[PDB]
This record gives C-alpha cells, structure tokens and sequence, in this order.
C-alpha cells in the first residue's frame, strides 16, 4: 500500500505534516485517484488546495481544487466515479474517505475522521487511514465549528508521495 | 425595536431552500450544488408599511438526519415548506415533513406556506392545482417560485411573515 502525505498550514504557518495508508490492497481504483492527485501528477491536485469544512467532534473535509468552495473537485477518471466497493468501514479517528453527492460520485473531495462514523458505511468509499500526525488533525478541529465553516484558512501547503 | 420573525426552510434534498434563501438574502442565484449541514442569516425588510427582522434558518434536505430535525422545528416559528415543481418525490415528502412540524409542535395550527420551486423548468410533473388543492386542504398558502428567475421569492418569504404574525397576534 502506497503512503503520501499533506504538509499542512493555517493562514500561511506550517502547522506540520500528516501521511496515510492508501489501501490499494481493497480499493486500488480509489486509491490510485488519491495518489495521483496528491502527486500532481496529472496536472492538477490537492496542492494548495483547502479543508472548506471542519466539524470538530466528526470530520474534516476537503480536496476540492477546481472551485474552492466545497461544490467542486474531480477525479483522475473525469468528474465523477463510481463507488469502487463499501469493505472498509468508518472505524474510529483516522478513516480517510471520499465525500460525494449521493451514488457514484466520487470525485476529490474527502474527509478524515476524528471519531468514528458508523452511520456513513456503506454509503462512503474508504479507502485509506492517516499513518502520522494524527495529532494534526485534531489540531486542524481547533479552527471548525457547528456547521463546518472554517476560522481560518487550512490548506495543504504541499503534498506528494512518500517512497 | 423591529420585530424579529424566525423562518425555517425545510424540504427534500436539492428542492432550492438555499437557492430561494440566498436569493432573498444576497440577490444571486447558486448554479452550484452546495449541499446545507445548517445555515442561519438575517434580512431586514419593509412588508405591508413596517420595517421587520427575519432570521432565517437553511436546513439539510439530507433524508440520513430526518431524527435530528425536532430542535430546529421546536424554536421555528414558521416554515416554508419547499418541493420541486419537477420531482414528485419531493411533493410526496411536502406530507411528511408537515406532519413532522405539527408533531414536534404539538399543533394542528402552525405557521407555513407550501413553495413549489424550479418554476422556471420545463420538466414539470406536480401541476400548480394539484399543489393548489394540497395547500387548500393543509389551510395554508401556496406560492410557485424560482430561485434562478426570482419569480415568487420575496412574495413567499413576506406571506410567511403574515402567516406568523397573525398566528402571535391571534
Ligand atoms: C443534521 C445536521 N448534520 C449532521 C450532524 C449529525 C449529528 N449526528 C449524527 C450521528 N449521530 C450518531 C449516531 C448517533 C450523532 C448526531 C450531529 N450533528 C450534526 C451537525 C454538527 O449538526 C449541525 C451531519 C450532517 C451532514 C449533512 C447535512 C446535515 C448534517 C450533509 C450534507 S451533504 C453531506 N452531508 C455529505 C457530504 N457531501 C458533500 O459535501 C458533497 C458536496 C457537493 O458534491 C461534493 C461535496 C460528504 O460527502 N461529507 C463527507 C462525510 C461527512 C459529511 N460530508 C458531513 O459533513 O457530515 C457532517 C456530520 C456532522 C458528520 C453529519
Ligand atoms: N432551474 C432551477 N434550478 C434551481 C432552482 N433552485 C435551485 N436550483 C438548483 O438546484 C440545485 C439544488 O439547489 P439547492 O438550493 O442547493 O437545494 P437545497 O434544497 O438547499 N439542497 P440541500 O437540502 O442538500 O441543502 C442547485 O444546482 C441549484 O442551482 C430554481 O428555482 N430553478
Ligand atoms: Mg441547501
């Protein structure tokens, strides 16, 4: 299983860096999306890009780089992909997993979890699971709130693959 | 000062409650598809020769957090009730999510006007007096709207304004 990571900041100021586990073993279509867009290597990804919703107690979200409001983002296949399979399950703090719009519409967007997230099985692709600094994202909560709107700006200063 | 109204809208996922409140609030119509976790703004506005304060809260249309809608519909004190004029699923849900206000209210007699949005698509499958009778028979007003033209936005906001101000005054 591949591993990359997202140096994080907050308006501008490292905040530090988080890796995770891309289970390519269970989900390798889903996983390669993350890699890839993590890389760059497509000419587009999550460089630079922000988590747009922070809900502490649940999630934080992010990866849309086309639109940078939440509504966007697109995968290495085209806009939109099919749910790969649901094996995996939102175990607890962690989780990486693709966000989406209802059936087979994975695109960017993803979150990790900060608790576990039973009632999103079967209706959320996971596909992978922080590895380091899961200490960051539960910093990242410090800036969500209720509904999710941020208080300041996370972004993925840089992000890449890990050998 | 001016009296506050606290208006709640509700409906199926992707009917326009944010679409019809962003375009009362900011004047701009939301192509994008945003789905709400929970949005609150506020809006003064001049209906019938006085000034007033609405507070408006935007809701899920998510049908997974149907349970946890009892809290906003307890402080609400009316509803605009949303479906889309091309979604007969989202007309159905208009009994459920009615049903759900009274019961959490404990009220046969509460505030709301049923909005039938997107009125500017030619897809439609629930016709306006289908919508009219359904309205007649809940005792309550009907308003078509669309949030990308503006037809029947205010109109819908203010007549629950009226709604709930002769309910207080009652
Ligand atoms: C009812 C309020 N409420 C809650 C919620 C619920 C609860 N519980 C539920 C569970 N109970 C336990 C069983 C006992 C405890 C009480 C508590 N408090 C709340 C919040 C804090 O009250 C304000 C939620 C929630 C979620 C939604 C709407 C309203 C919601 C919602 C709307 S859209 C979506 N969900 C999926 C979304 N889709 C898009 O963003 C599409 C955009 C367009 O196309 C690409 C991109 C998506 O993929 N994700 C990725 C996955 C996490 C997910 N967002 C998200 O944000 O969940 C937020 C949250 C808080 C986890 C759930
Ligand atoms: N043609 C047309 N499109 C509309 C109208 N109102 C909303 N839409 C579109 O329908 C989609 C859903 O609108 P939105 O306002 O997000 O619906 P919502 O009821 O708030 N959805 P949710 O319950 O997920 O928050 C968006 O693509 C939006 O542009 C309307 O009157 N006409
Ligand atoms: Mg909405």
């Amino acid at each position: 299983n591949p591993t990359v990571f997202f140096d994080i900041a907050v308006d501008g100021e490292p905040l530090g860096r988080v890796s995770f586990e891309l289970f390519a073993d269970k989900v390798p279509k889903t996983a390669e999306n993350f890699r890839a867009l993590s890389t760059g290597e497509k000419g587009f990804g999550y460089k630079g890009s922000c988590f747009h919703r922070i809900i502490p107690g649940f999630m934080c979200q992010g990866g849309d780089f086309t639109r940078h409001n939440g509504t966007g983002g697109k995968s290495i296949y085209g806009e939109k992909f099919e749910d790969e399979n649901f094996i995996l399950k939102h175990t607890g703090p962690g989780i990486l997993s693709m966000a989406n719009a209802g059936p087979n519409t994975n695109g960017s967007q993803f979150f990790i979890c900060t608790a576990k997230t039973e009632w999103l099985d079967g209706k959320h692709v996971v596909f992978g699971k922080v590895k380091e600094g899961m200490n960051i994202v539960e910093a990242m909560e410090r800036f969500g709130s209720r509904n999710g709107k941020t208080s300041k700006k996370i972004t993925i200063a840089d992000c890449g693959q890990l050998e | 000062s001016m009296t506050e109204y606290k208006l709640v809208v509700v409906g199926a996922a992707g009917v326009g409650k944010s679409a019809l409140t962003i375009q009362l609030i900011q004047n701009h119509f939301v192509d994008e598809y945003d789905p709400t976790i929970e949005d609150s703004y506020r809006k003064q506005v001049v209906i019938d020769g006085e000034t007033c304060l609405l507070d408006i809260l935007d809701t899920a249309g998510q049908e997974e957090y149907s349970a946890m809608r009892d809290q906003y519909m307890r402080t609400g004190e009316g509803f605009l009730c949303v479906f889309a004029i091309n979604n007969t699923k989202s007309f159905e849900d208009i009994h459920h999510y009615r049903e759900q206000i009274k019961r959490v209210k404990d009220s046969e007699d509460v505030p709301m006007v049923l909005v039938g949005n997107k009125c500017d698509l030619p897809s439609r499958t629930v016709d306006t007096k289908q919508a009219q009778d359904l309205a007649r028979s809940y005792g309550i007003p009907f308003i078509e709207t669309s949030a990308k033209t503006r037809q029947g936005v205010d109109d819908a906001f203010y007549t629950l304004v009226r709604e709930i101000r002769k309910h207080k005054e009652k």
